[PDB]
RNA sequence: GAUGUCGGCUCAUCACAUCCUGGGGCUGAAGCCGGUCCCAAGGGUAUGGCUGUUCGCCAUUUAAAGUGGUACGCGAGCUGGGUUUAGAACGUCGUGAGACAGUUCGGUCCCUAUCUGCCGUGGACGUUUGAGAUUUGAGAGGGGCUGCUCCUAGUACGAGAGGACCGGAGUGGACGAACCUCUGGUGUUCCGGUUGUCACGCCAGUGGCAUUGCCGGGUAGCUAUGUUCGGAAAAGAUAACCGCUGAAAGCAUCUAAGCGGGAAACUUGCCUCAAGAUGAGAUCUCACUGGGAACUUGAUUCCCCUGAAGGGCCGUCGAAGACUACGACGUUGAUAGGCUGGGUGUGUAAGCGUUGUGAGGCGUUGAGCUAACCAGUACUAAUGGCCCGUGAGGCUUGACC
RNA sequence: CCUUGUCGGGUAAGUUCCGACCUGCACGAAUGGCGUAACGAUGGCGGCGCUGUCUCCACCCGAGACUCAGUGAAAUUGAA
RNA sequence: CAGGUGGUCGGGUAGAGAAUACCAAGGCGCUUGAGAGAACUCGGGUGAAGGAACUAGGCAAAAUGGCACCGUAACUUCGG
RNA sequence: AACCCACUCCCGUUGAAAAGGUAGGGGAUGACUUGUGGAUCGGAGUGAAAGGCUAAUCAAGCUCGGAGAUAGCUGGUUCUC
C-alpha cells in the first residue's frame, strides 16, 4: 500500500463529472515562444482509463476536414479545464466504431436528455 | 512462461473442462463423499464453494443463477434447502481433500473430498 | 557503502512544468551493522549489513550467537560492502539520510528468469522463411561450424538455453526525492527484478 | 512516409496528388521516419495541371501520420491519414497554401515558413 | 544416427548407477498400530486417529 | 564394396597486403579539399531494379558501402532457380537409329545422435573433527561504433570566391542490456450483442453444438512498435614519428651510456562468473567430554551404551522451474484455497409495475455479474514422526610456562 | 553464335515483356506458310483489390517433446 | 492395418437441394493412462504502422462468394 | 453433390499406408462410369503411342529342364619344424 499512498497525494481536483459518448471542450496550455497561452480543443469523448493518477481519456475533432484525436492524461498540469456542452446515450464504453464512419452515419444518438 | 497465472488445463479442451466440473460438482451434491484424482481435487475447490456461498441467500434471481451453473433440478433441490442452512454460520471453507494412496493401474495420487460437517 | 532496500513497483510523478518522470519506488528498512571487517585480520577492509524480520525458529545456533556479538537481532540476509575509509562501531544504524536529490547511483539486483529460451529470445538470431518451400525448420539456428579443418564446434558458440535470473546492474540512475518519514526512496528509470525482490542502492563511481 | 514504398499524399496546392516514399534520409539505415523528417519522394499519380510533373525524384518532410508524434507526457496527437510537403533543392517549399492541420513539433529554424503558412 | 562401435561392460553398468529407488515416508498410526504412508489416509481408514471411512 | 557438385537463407571465425574512424612524414600542401608512403585489426562495413547467377550495369544513400582463407566456410541446418536420368519441340549435322560442351516447357532432396565438441543443469566424492553464513581473486569472458548542428569565429588564411586546427556544448542514427508507470498489441478462464437448431413439461428465462458459431470490448501475466540506461574520463608501459645533452670521428650527430613527449591497438579502469585455484585460501559463530575385549600397537578391530550441531525424506506453495536445483513456510502459524470489504472490467440483469393491437419504450435506472490484483481474517489443508550425521579431532619439528 | 544488336514504350532504376529495324552464322510454303473469335488445373510480362509473404516478429488454443507406472523395437558394431 | 468393395431403405426443423448446421429411430466413447504447461516441430486464432519492400516466381495465406433489379467494352465464325 | 480422376502446398519417409492423409482442384447425358460372364499370350499379344501395361516383376514375363552354362575378372584357401 505504499504506491496506493503516494497515488492519492498527487491528486487533486481538476475534473467534473463525464462519460463516452460527450461532447467536452478542454482548455490546454501553450507552452511557445517564451509566453504561455490557453487554446480551446473541443471534440466527441470516445475512450476512458480509471486507474487512478493514470487515467487517461480520449476526444476526436473533426478539423478542416481531415480527423484528429488526441489522448489526454487526467491529472497532469496541462490538462486545465474540462467543460460538457451536451451528452447523449450510447450503450457502449468504448466508441471505437466512428474511426470509421465520417458524417451523417457518425451521429451520436439522443436518448438521453 | 506462466508468471503469476492461475488455473491449470488438465489436458482437456476448455468445452470439456467447463463440462466436467459441473458434472463432478452435481454427484458431489447427492452423495458427500467423492474418491477423485489429487490435481481434480484441488481445482473443484474452486467450483463448487461458490455454489454454497450462493445458496445463503434464496432468490428467483438466485435460483435461476444457480440452476445456470450446475444445470440440474436434483442438485438445485439439494442446496437451498439442506445446504445453504446447515451452513449458515461457517465463513468459508466448506470441504476437505485428504490423501488417499495411489491407483491400482496408474500411479495416480487419490484424494477424498468430504463435505466439512456430515 | 550502500542501503538494501526491495522494489515495490512503478509510478510516475509530475513536475511543475508539466513533464512525466516515471519512478521506481524501493522501500527502505533501517539496516544494521553486523561486523566491521578491518584490515589486519582480514585484508580487505568491508562492513555487513542486515535486514530485519526473520522467525525465531529459522536462525541456526550458529547464526543465533554470531547475531549477538552485537546486539542486533537480526533477519533475512546477510551482504557486504567494501569501503574506501569510514569507521563504524559493532552495533550501528544505517538509514536513507546520506544521499540528497541528484546523485546518480547504481542498482544492482537479480533480474526476471524465463526458463530455456531459445536463439530468437536469447541472442535475438532471425528466422528462415514460412512459405517458400521450407522444410520443418522455421525457428532453428543456422549452421554452427566450419567443414573440415578445425573440425569442431569454437568454445563460446552461441546456443539456446535459461535467459537466467542472473545479477544485472542499472548504471548512473538519478534520485529524484528522499522519504525519511516512510523510507523510500524515487529513482528515475528502471530497476532490475520482479516486484518484492531485493535490491542494493550504491553510490556511482562511473560519474 | 515511414517506410520505403508508403504511399503517402501531399499537402500543397502546386503539388502533385500522391507521391510515394523510396528513400529514407538520415543516417545508415533509418528504418523509420517520425513527424518532421527529410524522406525522398517518386511522383506517382498528378493532378491534370499543377506544376511537378509525373514521375519526377523530389524532396519532401513528413507533417501528418497515423502513428501519431509522442510529447514529454502521456498524451499524443494522432491523425487519420499520411501527409508530406514538397520542397525545392534547398529545403524551402514548393507551394503557396497548406491544407488541413500540422502540428507544432515541427518548427525548427529552417522550418518557420510552413508553420506560418497553415492554419493549425 | 547410429554407433561406430559397441559399448563395453564399463560404459553401459556407467549410465545406470543413477537410478535408484526410495519410498521412505513411513509413518506408525498412534491409535490403531497401522503402518502407512506419511499425509495419507491409513488403509483402514484413519487419519490422525479418526475414521472417516 | 559412393568424399552429394553452382547461387540464395541462417550462423559465423581468422589474416592484414586498411574501405571507415585513430596517430604521423613528404607535397608542384595558401584555406577547404587532396595525392602518396610508414604505424595501427579495437568496433563498424547499405536498401532496390534487371538476370539462375557470383559478377556486372544502373537509381538512391552513407563516416564507409575493404580484399582474401575456412572442402571456391556452412544440404545427418533449409531451399532446388542452375547443371540436371526417363516425355515433348526448334535450328543445324547423319540416307538411319541418333547426336550437339546450341536453345526452350515439364520433372520424388532419406536418418529416432552412441562417442569427441558445444550451450545449459544436477549427482557422487574431496578440501585431514563436523556444521551454518559472509567473503579475498589466481584466472576467464562481456563491452569498445559514429553523424549533424551551435559556440569559439565569418577570426587565421586568401585578389576575391571560399573558409579552418585545438577546445566546448547540444541531440540524432545503428547495436546492446534491463524494465511495463505511460502509448499500444495479445488475453479460447471476464462481461455483452446476435444467427440456425436441440433441450430443460410449456410461457418467460437459460444451457449444449456449429473453427472461441461469428463478432464488439478487456484485468493480471507476457511483449515492442513503447520507457530508461550504456559505450567513457583517467593512469601506466609503447608503435611510427618528434626530440634534449653527447662522444666515438676535435666539427656534426635523437644513441653507444644518459633523459623525455607519443595512438581507438597492449595492461589496468566499468559489468558478470570465479578456491575441483587438488597450490582445494581467509574471518565470525555453534556443536559433541561413555565403557569393554580381542589382537598387532599412526594401534587396529569388534561388542554395548549413545546419537548433538545440523541436514534429508514428507506437506502447503513460489514473478524459481523440462526433471532437478534455488527461495519462502509447517499450528512458535497468513504458505496456498475459501470468506468479508475494495479496485478493475462490462454497460442499466431477472422479476414486478407500466405504455401499446403488437415488436418495443419507460419507473425497474450506473443496475447486476466481475479470472490472474490489493487489504484483512485460522474457516479447510500444511501431524510435538522417521532416516542420516557421533563421542573431543594423527604424527614429526620449531617457537612458546 | 557474336549479343544485354540498335530504336521507341512501360519503372526512381527493366539481360525478361511489348512495338519496329533487316546485317535470316542456322525462317519458308501440306516433316504445311501467315492470320484468327471462343476455349485451356498451359508458357511469359504488367495492373487494381488484398494480405504475417516481408521490415521483425509478439501473444493465445490444441496434439507431441519433458516427468511417473505398464509393455517394449530398429538400422549399426575389430577392440577400447 | 486412417486404404479397397456391386445393389436397395433413407424420418424432422431451416434450405432449390441425396449439399450444409443441429436432432428422432438405432448405434457408438475409436484396447495404454495420469501429470506438469520449457525450447523446438505440427494443425489453428488475433495484430499497431506499412502494404510484395519477400522470392527463381503474389508459392502460400488473406480476400471474393446469395437472390432480385439496374447496367455493360474492344472484338467476332453474328451463337458468343 | 453421389461418382470417376489426380493439378498445387504442407505433413509422412523405421510411414496408419511397398504410393496415403487433411485442405483446396478438373469432368459430371456422355469419345461417360461400372457389376457379372466370356475372347486375345511370350520375339507373342494389346496400345487416342508413353517402349506403356500382360498378378507389388517387362527394350520382350513366371516356372521347370539343357546346366555344376561361360568368366584372361573380384573374394577366400585351414597343423609344426
Ligand atoms: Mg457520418
Ligand atoms: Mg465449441
Ligand atoms: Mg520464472
Ligand atoms: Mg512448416
Ligand atoms: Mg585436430
Ligand atoms: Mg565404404
Ligand atoms: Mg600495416
Ligand atoms: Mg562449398
Ligand atoms: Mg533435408
Ligand atoms: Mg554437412
Ligand atoms: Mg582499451
Ligand atoms: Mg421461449
Ligand atoms: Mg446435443
Ligand atoms: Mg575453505
Ligand atoms: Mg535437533
Ligand atoms: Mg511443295
Ligand atoms: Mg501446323
Ligand atoms: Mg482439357
Ligand atoms: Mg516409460
Ligand atoms: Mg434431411
Ligand atoms: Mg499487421
Ligand atoms: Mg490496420
Ligand atoms: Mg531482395
Ligand atoms: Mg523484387
Ligand atoms: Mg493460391
Ligand atoms: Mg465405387
Ligand atoms: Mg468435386
Ligand atoms: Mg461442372
Ligand atoms: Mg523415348
Ligand atoms: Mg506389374
Ligand atoms: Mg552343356
Ligand atoms: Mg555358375
Amino acid at each position: 500500500k505504499i504506491i496506493q499512498q503516494i497515488e492519492a497525494e498527487q491528486m487533486n481536483k481538476e475534473i467534473p463529472a463525464f462519460a463516452p459518448g460527450d461532447t467536452v471542450i478542454v482548455q490546454v496550455k501553450v507552452k511557445e515562444g517564451d509566453r504561455q497561452r490557453l487554446q480551446a480543443f473541443e471534440g466527441v469523448v470516445i475512450a476512458k482509463r480509471n486507474r487512478g493518477l493514470n487515467s487517461a481519456f480520449t476526444v476526436r475533432k473533426i478539423s478542416n476536414g481531415v480527423g484528429v484525436e488526441r489522448t489526454f492524461q487526467t491529472y497532469s498540469p496541462i490538462v486545465d479545464s474540462l467543460s460538457v456542452k451536451r451528452r447523449g446515450d450510447v450503450r457502449k464504453a468504448k466508441l471505437y466504431y466512428l474511426r470509421a464512419l465520417s458524417g451523417k452515419a457518425a451521429r451520436i444518438k439522443e436518448k438521453l436528455v | 512462461m506462466r508468471h503469476r497465472k492461475s488455473g491449470r488445463h488438465l489436458s482437456r479442451t476448455s468445452a470439456h473442462r467447463k463440462a466436467m466440473f459441473q458434472n463432478m460438482a452435481v454427484s458431489l451434491f447427492e452423495h458427500e463423499l467423492i474418491k477423485t484424482t489429487l490435481p481434480k481435487a484441488k481445482e473443484l475447490r474452486r467450483v463448487a464453494e461458490p455454489l454454497i456461498t450462493l445458496a445463503k441467500e434464496d432468490s428467483v434471481a438466485n435460483r435461476r443463477l444457480a440452476f445456470d451453473r450446475t444445470r440440474s433440478k436434483a442438485a438445485v433441490g439439494k442446496l437451498f434447502n439442506d445446504l445453504g442452512k446447515r451452513y449458515a454460520n461457517r465463513p468459508g471453507g466448506y470441504l476437505r481433500i485428504l490423501k488417499c494412496g495411489f491407483r491400482a493401474g496408474d500411479n495416480a495420487p487419490m484424494a477424498y473430498v468430504e463435505l466439512v460437517d456430515r | 557503502i550502500g542501503v538494501v532496500g526491495r522494489k515495490c513497483g512503478m509510478t510516475r510523478i509530475f513536475t511543475e512544468e508539466g513533464v512525466s518522470i516515471p519512478v521506481t519506488v524501493i522501500e527502505v528498512e533501517p539496516n544494521r551493522v553486523t561486523q566491521f571487517k578491518t584490515e589486519e585480520t582480514d585484508g580487505y577492509r568491508a562492513v555487513q549489513v542486515t535486514a530485519g524480520e526473520r522467525r525465531a525458529s529459522r536462525v541456526t545456533k550458529a547464526q543465533a550467537g554470531h547475531f549477538a556479538k552485537a546486539n542486533v537481532a537480526a533477519g533475512r540476509g546477510v551482504w557486504e560492502f567494501r569501503l574506501g575509509e569510514e569507521q563504524y562501531a559493532a552495533g550501528d544504524q544505517i538509514t536513507v539520510d546520506l544521499f540528497q536529490a541528484g546523485q546518480m547511483v547504481d542498482v544492482t539486483g537479480e533480474s526476471k528468469g524465463k526458463g530455456f529460451a531459445g536463439t530468437i529470445k536469447r541472442w535475438n538470431f532471425r528466422g528462415q522463411d514460412n512459405t517458400h518451400g521450407n522444410s520443418v525448420s522455421h525457428r532453428v539456428p543456422g549452421s554452427i561450424g566450419q567443414c573440415q579443418t578445425p573440425g569442431r564446434v569454437f568454445k563460446g558458440k552461441k546456443m539456446s538455453g535459461h535467459l537466467g535470473a542472473e545479477r544485472v546492474t542499472v548504471q548512473s540512475l538519478e534520485i529524484v526525492r528522499v522519504d525519511a518519514e516512510r523510507n523510500l526512496l524515487l529513482v528515475k528509470g528502471a530497476v532490475p527484478g520482479a516486484t518484492g525482490g531485493d535490491v542494493i542502492v550504491r553510490p556511482a563511481a562511473k560519474a | 512516409m515511414i517506410q520505403t514504398q508508403s504511399m503517402l499524399d501531399v499537402a500543397d496546392n502546386s503539388g502533385a496528388r500522391r507521391v510515394m516514399c523510396i528513400k529514407v534520409l538520415g543516417g545508415s539505415h533509418r528504418r523509420y521516419a517520425g513527424i518532421g523528417d527529410i524522406i525522398k519522394v517518386t511522383v506517382k499519380e498528378a493532378i491534370p495541371r499543377g506544376k511537378v510533373k509525373k514521375g519526377q525524384v523530389m524532396t519532401a518532410v513528413v507533417v501528418r501520420t497515423k502513428h501519431g508524434v509522442r510529447r514529454t507526457d502521456g498524451s499524443i496527437i494522432r491523425f487519420d491519414g499520411n501527409a508530406a510537403v514538397l520542397l525545392n533543392n534547398k529545403q524551402e517549399p514548393i507551394g503557396t497554401r497548406i491544407f488541413g492541420p500540422v502540428t507544432r513539433e515541427l518548427r525548427t529554424e529552417k522550418f518557420m515558413k510552413i508553420v506560418s503558412l497553415a492554419p493549425e | 544416427a547410429v554407433q561406430q562401435n559397441k559399448k563395453s561392460r564399463s560404459a553401459r553398468d556407467m549410465r545406470r548407477s543413477h537410478d535408484a529407488l526410495e519410498s521412505n515416508a513411513l509413518s506408525v498410526e498412534k491409535s490403531t498400530g497401522e503402518v502407512h504412508l506419511r499425509h495419507h489416509v491409513s488403509p483402514d481408514g484413519f487419519y490422525r486417529g479418526r475414521k472417516v471411512v
